[PDB]
């Protein structure tokens, strides 16, 4: 019930479309892949974890490269440089304390220099036109539990969990909205803990059915039934720390019954 | 480019960095750069800077002083506003002899609410308001200034920086420690300010926390449960705050008429979910003859 949660739903609808990635970038770039971003994410997910960051600084960082590399051409070993300089104006943006400067140099075990880094951000900051205040898959999420009943931890850490997951694979959910993730997640937290559905009063809220939901839906199943044996575990590892309820320990449905 | 501007005169300070007047000698357009060296970091663009440009560009309102441009000189990053000719600290006391008329306090009131109303609607909190970060016109608008301190909230909020809102206009649950504030804190500075225009003093210009806690204490009357559900659970509520009275608000802002009254009242609610939203406020019988008259002084 907190006021303007309906304005502020609306408008971030609005920006979501503004702020989304090319979703066919990657072809593109001729010297990256999806698995090199892949590794990219889980280790700005590590990054997080050190220092306590929050989960939506994580995903802002994200929507930052994706959109970075969606008109910037970047060859292999400047990636993760772009991924660091991200990951600053995220914390930036986001955190109460962000981390220095120096503690991000440090952490790409110096394969930059602070001159570089900081160069970066400036570059980061003239591609995105300073356009950093990007709705997330997290922003939704945070909206979504609003309509539980009643709160569930579980449901809420699942459903985070769950979304974080869609950050690694660029294929396929680059093709989705943070709107779209952020409902397929909530759902598929729900039916998992509790056997609940996608609440009447969200389908008011977002105009989104179960069956529009369904092709992320059947992605998001798919990666949760396969996380155990993705390359990277670096969010699995997250969630099964008592903070989240240890809900990467939760079994997946076999089926969703759409 | 800064090659098309002609620099006028040194405003002052910000926030964070440095404000010029200039003209652009092209459209003869009269701004405000606000210079912010990076030659001085060290830590990269300021925080401060990064969040007061990406919220600014997305604010667009009448209202809100516009951000026209951000221009990146080899070492500096100058904004480039709109300029408005007054704060309204300024022209408070410029108006210490014959006050200030009360359709130009309802009108400026009236436009903050509509100013306000916008940021909270798109996500944003000011968290610094204030007379000197409010900026009026000759032709009778005023708008809200200087999102240095400004940030996106989410819905619902999480915890924010401690430290926000100068001191006079800090709402009790920033000083109580509150884990969440949101929305309503800006309401309760823009309260503080509404009570201001009609006295031309502030109304609760305390010098430390405590001393603000207690003059806010002595006016509103010492917050119990009854009026503030969770207020004796506060980090920073102590069973030993004097219990003051609570006192008619016709003896807080005695010229302010009946309506007048009632809307700083419901502004300056303790319990910030009780407290009236700008978005509601607009509808106030306050404003049911508001117009936009030009200030009454030169500026
Ligand atoms: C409080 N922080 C601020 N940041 C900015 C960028 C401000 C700003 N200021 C103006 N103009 C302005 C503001 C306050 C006072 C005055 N006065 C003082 C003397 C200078 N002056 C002349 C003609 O030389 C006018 C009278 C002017 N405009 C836009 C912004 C913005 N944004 S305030």
């Amino acid at each position: 019930v907190p006021d303007y949660h309906e304005d502020i739903h609306t408008y971030l609808r609005e920006m979501e479309v503004k702020c989304k990635p090319k979703v066919g970038y990657m072809k593109k770039q001729p010297d990256i892949t999806n698995s090199m971003r892949a590794i990219l994410v889980d280790w700005l997910v590590e990054v997080g974890e050190e220092y306590k960051l929050q989960n939506e600084t994580l995903h802002l960082a994200v929507n930052y490269i994706d959109r970075f590399l969606s008109s910037m051409s970047v060859l292999r070993g400047k990636l993760q440089l772009v991924g660091t300089a991200a990951m600053l104006l995220a914390s930036k943006f986001e955190e109460i304390y962000p981390p220095e400067v120096a503690e991000f140099v440090y952490i790409t075990d110096d394969t930059y220099t602070k001159k570089q880094v900081l160069r970066m951000e400036h570059l980061v900051l003239k591609v995105l036109t300073f356009d950093l205040a990007a709705p997330t898959v997290n922003q939704f999420l945070t909206q979504y539990f609003l309509h539980q009943q009643p709160a569930n931890c579980k449901v809420e850490s699942l459903a985070m969990f769950l979304g974080e997951l869609s950050l690694i694979d660029a294929d396929p959910y680059l093709k989705y909205l943070p709107s779209v993730i952020a409902a397929a997640a909530f759902h598929l937290a729900l039916y998992t803990v509790t056997g609940q559905s996608w609440p009447e009063s969200l389908i008011r809220k977002t105009g989104y059915t179960l069956e529009s939901l369904k092709p992320c839906l059947m992605d998001l199943h798919q990666t949760y039934l396969k996380a155990p044996q993705h390359a990277q575990q670096s969010i699995r590892e997250k969630y099964k720390n008592s903070k989240y309820h240890g809900v990467s320990l939760l079994n997946p449905p076999e089926t969703l019954n759409l | 480019s800064m090659e098309n501007f002609q620099k006028v005169e040194k405003i002052g300070e910000g926030t964070y960095g440095v404000v010029y007047k200039a003209r652009n000698k092209l459209t003869g357009e009269v701004v405000a750069l606000k210079k912010i060296r990076l030659d001085t970091e060290t830590e990269g663009v300021p925080s401060t800077a990064i969040r007061e440009i990406s919220l600014l560009k997305e604010l667009n309102h009448p209202n809100i002083v516009k951000l026209l441009d951000v221009i990146h000189t080899e070492n500096k990053l100058y904004l480039v506003f709109e300029f408005l000719h007054q704060d309204l600290k300024k022209f408070m006391d410029a108006s210490a002899l014959t006050g200030i008329p009360l359709p130009l306090i309802k009108s400026y009131l009236f436009q903050l609410l509509q100013g306000l109303a916008f940021c909270h609607s798109h996500r944003v909190l000011h968290r610094d308001l204030k007379p000197q970060n409010l900026l009026i016109n000759t032709e009778g608008a005023i708008k809200l200034a200087d999102f240095g301190l400004a940030r996106a909230f989410g819905v619902p909020v999480r915890t924010y920086t401690h430290e926000v809102v100068t001191l006079w206009y800090r709402a009790p649950e920033i000083l109580l420690g509150c884990k969440y504030y949101s929305t309503a804190v800006d309401i309760w500075s823009l309260g503080c300010i509404f009570a201001e225009m009609v006295t031309r003093r502030a109304l609760f210009p305390g010098d430390s926390e405590i001393d603000q806690l207690f003059r806010i204490f002595r006016t509103l009357g010492t917050p119990d449960e009854v009026v503030w559900p969770g207020v004796t659970s506060m980090p920073d509520y102590k069973p030993s705050f004097p219990k003051w009275a609570r006192q008619d608000f016709s003896k807080v802002v005695p010229p302010l008429d009946e309506d007048g009254r009632s809307l700083l009242s419901q502004m300056l609610h303790y319990d910030p979910n009780k407290r009236i939203s700008a978005k509601a406020a607009l509808a106030h019988p306050f404003f049911q003859d508001v117009t936009k008259p030009v200030p009454h002084l030169r500026l």
